[PDB]
DNA sequence: TGCGAAATTCCATGACA
DNA sequence: ATTGTCATGGAATTTCGCA
DNA sequence: TGCGAAATTCCATGACA
DNA sequence: ATTGTCATGGAATTTCGCA
């Protein structure tokens, strides 16, 4: 403060002034000579205040900020105070964009077995189409082979006939599906335990984590869409047409359609291959399990130039996830307690709640 | 002559009637030939229409080559044989009186009937809601002349629903006295 | 058809049929023994039919058709028709996502002087404030200088009523604005003409064309909100606050604040820069002409590695702009009347209509 | 000394009242020292409050250091010099009954009266409608001592509406006889 | 005529419905 | 008949203070 | 042991609310 | 306590038919 400023003015050195600028008073004021002009040097019991003032004008970021305060003043290291207080912006840290990209996507390995793995997900609504207006997509991790059910809605008890309905068939390890009121009420929780069902869900707001569903919809939208062209949009009958259209379809990258990875062999359908004709069931299945274990795996791809990867202990920020007009985009900063994966983390959220969470609806808070 | 499939010819059937259970009254079997596989699918009628709209359900899943039938009303109509000829599905009819399927596909009919029996006794009416665990049963039971249950063959994999009892499937002697006491 | 297949059986060489494979009849049809497996030779005039078939099962792709027809038959050539019926199905064209990206942006001359050009548009509705529920921003090209009007409606009249208020200070030589109800009107082309002032629109649905404007309507919106933090969202009450906070921050790559760049001189607003005390005001203007042309000015970026550039004739498709669910995301086919620059483009759309329009709102017909 | 500057000093002041036009009756005129440009009000009352509305609109988009002003009700009021006080803003008044501008800013205030009056007769009641045009005016007319307009010195560039002929301003002989027609 | 550290510049990221 | 923009904060690069 | 053309593979693009 | 996916159609690369 007031102690510094005077052992300078007598021409003595104090570390952070550089001793070969001219120091002086003037109206009551300790000024400094630098080549861009004249300007003020506040004695540091005041220079918080002041990088408050610059910085409220408009709640600018690090340089703008800067650049208003160096109209009038010079002291040592002006931006580290500048980046102290935009640090302790609650209103900034809350309401600013992120500027650092998510690390690169994982590519998860294919679950091993058809019913290893079934990911559920809704569609809709729709236009009504004989009073219904969701479908339910159930889609085998392994093969890809999908399953649709009209409803009415996208409740649990909707969901839960359905599936009664296609575990006939066989019954699945694991149901992996995202936050739906369907899927996470405890009437299905119970449905679930009942048959041995292990519930796996994605965490919140990431649809990319249900991607193997998901993907599938666009497909049962897509060709649905086309089917319909230029007549009324009466999908219910259509439904079970989609189905078995894309269960036989191709997948150019894997050389198989779905129907031919759940059975090893197709059906009475168009274009049906038959270059195993002459194969006992036996050998049949034997060259099925070594075609399943061969598919095509991607890999994680590389990372952009500048994206960030949690740490345990990091701090923070959740996306707010429905934020209202002129409301702050992210939530208050919160902690890092366990990397889960490197795109999935633990957080604690200052409630404090244990969350599970996707780094993509994350921001590391910035200045530390 | 080339090895048998699945999906080379499927066997149906009805059962029933039965005691109504949620407004139904029979069952539409399906019985894969090569694996041995069941489908079941309640009806209110043995009609065409009932049949057409059931196996538009499996024909949505898998196409047989062929189904094979007795010569009932409902699989002998024009109705289920231009359903039939639209997916390219042959018709196969035993002659009348003179049911022939194969030793596997009897064997697994006869368990069918047997297992529904033991089963509807004590719940006459709840077996509506069982049917799914009645199939499960029937595609993970170990066939004695080939190595493998009709779920192996089908899919190619064990399956997470072993049906580690190799059950009783006989009327315990107070099922006997009281499936007796239901048909008085 | 069967005149080619019949030369073939006798042993003589047709162009296009491999001579060393041999080809025979059996069942009725004409068959080759391929390394894969026995195929049928279907004759030239059942080929169409074929690829008809396998392409409606699912409305597939080029391999996802070709693979089924692979699996029973061969002839000469065979993608050559499956590409023919895809450049074919409606359905298709008008359905299917495009996978080329739209070229570089364009990164437009910043007008040379203040006043040369105003972008305008309309931010809301907002949360009400005082019976308010619309902003009306006009952001000066040159300089960043912004005005802010609260209104009820985005309404020409209320749009009028507002830049009558503004023009008394200038008029401007062009004012750019967005294809909302509010500037298309005839009302508010008379009101633009009875000034000399000349009206430029962005293509539809491309409010990048607007960016100048709509990237100051994030700073508004980013303010409002911190300036709100905790309390009701009463706005209307700091828009003039907002304003003068803006026009007066500094934008870090050019050095200056749009007040700068608009008088050559601060008000007397917090940190005002002295640095042209000792300068006529003259000395002064001269100062800011020079600084008004150096104005750093970015340059298109590179090409994504898979783009396309529009052509003088190319058959091309518009977006549907706000379809209806299951309904195609794209117009029928249209052509290229003029490339007006490499990012916009004038269509005959088939009715036919002359239509300005951005190449992000389009994608090249498939297969030609 | 430093040389004069816009945003230095703004010299504000009424005129009226004047025919009700949309329920307005005063002009609160404010124009810039250095440059001679001109910003015009609509107020309904020569009051602080008004007055206080009115340069909230300006003092949002410029900022004077100084303020001068006679000594009227609306500018002596202890509320009007707490809204200046919070702006940074000194207030600046001349002595009572002698008012003292500059030549340039007595000349423009002249300039303002004279295009007013000369307006108001025929549409006494339409001025509202009018003040855009006349304030470009006003900002457009060059300076005999200075070789530029407000405009130009506010902004440094030339205007896109050039007013080219340094106009009349004086009463024409029908307009003499019918101004003494409106106040009869 | 070169070092350590501070200052400035670069620029990917994301958001304007 | 038209066309993206620019605050932001880590990192990369340049400049500064000193010798 | 090498050429032209066809076949196959690669992979950026975009869409699942 | 969890995690993107894959049809698509030009372009790039490989294979094929022939010699
Ligand atoms: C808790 C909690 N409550 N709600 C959510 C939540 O996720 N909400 C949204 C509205 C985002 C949502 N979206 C999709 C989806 O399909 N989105 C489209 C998409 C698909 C793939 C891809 F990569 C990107 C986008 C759903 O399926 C879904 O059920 N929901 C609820 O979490
Ligand atoms: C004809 C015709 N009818 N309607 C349109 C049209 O444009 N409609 C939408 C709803 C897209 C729209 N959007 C914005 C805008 O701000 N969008 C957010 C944004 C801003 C910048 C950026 F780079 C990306 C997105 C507007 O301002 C606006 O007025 N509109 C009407 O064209
Ligand atoms: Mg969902
Ligand atoms: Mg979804
Ligand atoms: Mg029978
Ligand atoms: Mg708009
Ligand atoms: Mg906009
Ligand atoms: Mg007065
Ligand atoms: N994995
Ligand atoms: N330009
Ligand atoms: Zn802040
Ligand atoms: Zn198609």
């Amino acid at each position: 403060l007031d102690a510094e400023l005077d052992q300078l003015l007598q021409g003595h050195y104090i570390k952070g002034y550089p001793k070969q600028y001219t120091y002086f008073l003037e109206d009551g004021k300790v000024k400094v000579s630098r080549p861009e002009g004249v300007k003020i040097i506040p004695p540091q019991s005041d220079r918080q205040k002041i990088v408050l003032q610059a910085h409220n004008l408009a709640h600018t970021g690090r340089e703008a900020t800067l650049l208003k305060i160096a109209n009038l003043y010079w002291w040592p290291n002006m931006r580290k105070d500048v980046v102290k207080q935009l640090g302790r912006c609650q209103q900034c840290l809350i309401t600013n964009a992120s500027n650092k990209a998510s690390g690169p996507i994982l590519r998860p390995d294919r679950p091993q077995k058809p019913f290893d793995k079934f990911f559920i997900d809704y569609i809709g609504p729709l236009p009504p189409s004989q009073g219904y207006l969701y479908v339910l997509v159930v889609v085998d991790g392994m093969t890809g082979f999908t399953w649709l059910y009209p409803t009415k809605a996208p409740s649990t008890s909707a969901t839960v006939k359905s599936l009664n309905v296609l575990t006939s068939i066989a019954i699945p390890k694991v149901i992996h599906s995202d936050q739906g009121a369907a899927f996470t009420s405890s009437t299905f929780a119970e449905w679930a335990k009942e048959r041995g069902i292990h519930l796996e869900f994605s965490t919140p707001y990431h649809p990319q984590s249900s991607g193997k569903v998901e993907r599938k919809n666009s497909d049962i939208k897509r060709l649905l869409t086309k089917l319909l062209v230029g007549r009324p949009t009466k999908w219910y009958d259509l439904l079970p047409v989609v189905q078995l259209a894309l269960n036989n379809t191709y997948s150019p990258v894997l050389k198989y359609t779905p129907h031919q990875l759940l059975f090893g062999i197709d059906s009475n359908t168009p274009f049906a291959n038959q270059d195993t004709l002459d194969l006992t069931r036996e050998e049949e299945l034997s060259l099925l399990q070594e075609i399943r274990t061969s598919l095509y795996h991607p890999s994680t791809p590389p990372a952009s130039s500048r994206s960030w990867s949690p740490v345990v202990g990091q701090l923070v920020q959740e996306r707010v996830a429905r934020p209202a007009s002129l409301r702050p985009r992210w939530h208050k900063p919160s902690t890092v307690l366990k990397v889960l994966n490197p795109r999935t983390v633990v957080i604690l959220d200052h409630l404090g709640n244990n969350r599970t969470v996707s780094i993509d609806n994350l921001k590391p808070t910035s200045h530390q | 002559d080339r090895p048998q499939k699945p999906f080379d010819k499927f066997f149906i059937d009805y059962i029933g009637p039965l005691p109504p259970s949620q407004g139904y009254l029979y069952v539409l079997v399906v019985v894969d030939g090569m694996t041995g596989f069941t489908w079941l699918y309640p009806t209110k009628a043995p009609s065409t229409s009932a049949t057409v709209k059931s196996l538009n359900v499996l024909t949505s899943i898998a196409i047989p080559k062929v189904i094979h039938s007795d010569q009932g009303a409902a699989f002998t109509s024009s109705t289920f044989a231009e359903w039939a000829k639209e997916r390219g599905i042959h018709l196969e009819f035993s002659t009348p009186y003179h049911p022939q399927s194969s030793g596997k596909v009897e064997r697994k009919n006869s368990d069918i009937k047997r297992l529904l029996t033991k089963l509807l006794v004590g719940r006459p009416t709840k077996w509506y809601d069982l049917l799914p665990v009645v199939q499960l049963a029937l595609n993970n039971t170990y066939s004695p002349v080939l190595k493998y249950t009709p779920h192996q063959l089908l899919f190619g994999i064990d399956s997470n629903t072993p049906f580690a009892n190799q059950d009783t499937l006989d009327l315990t002697r107070e099922e006997e006295l009281s499936l007796l006491q239901e048909i008085r």
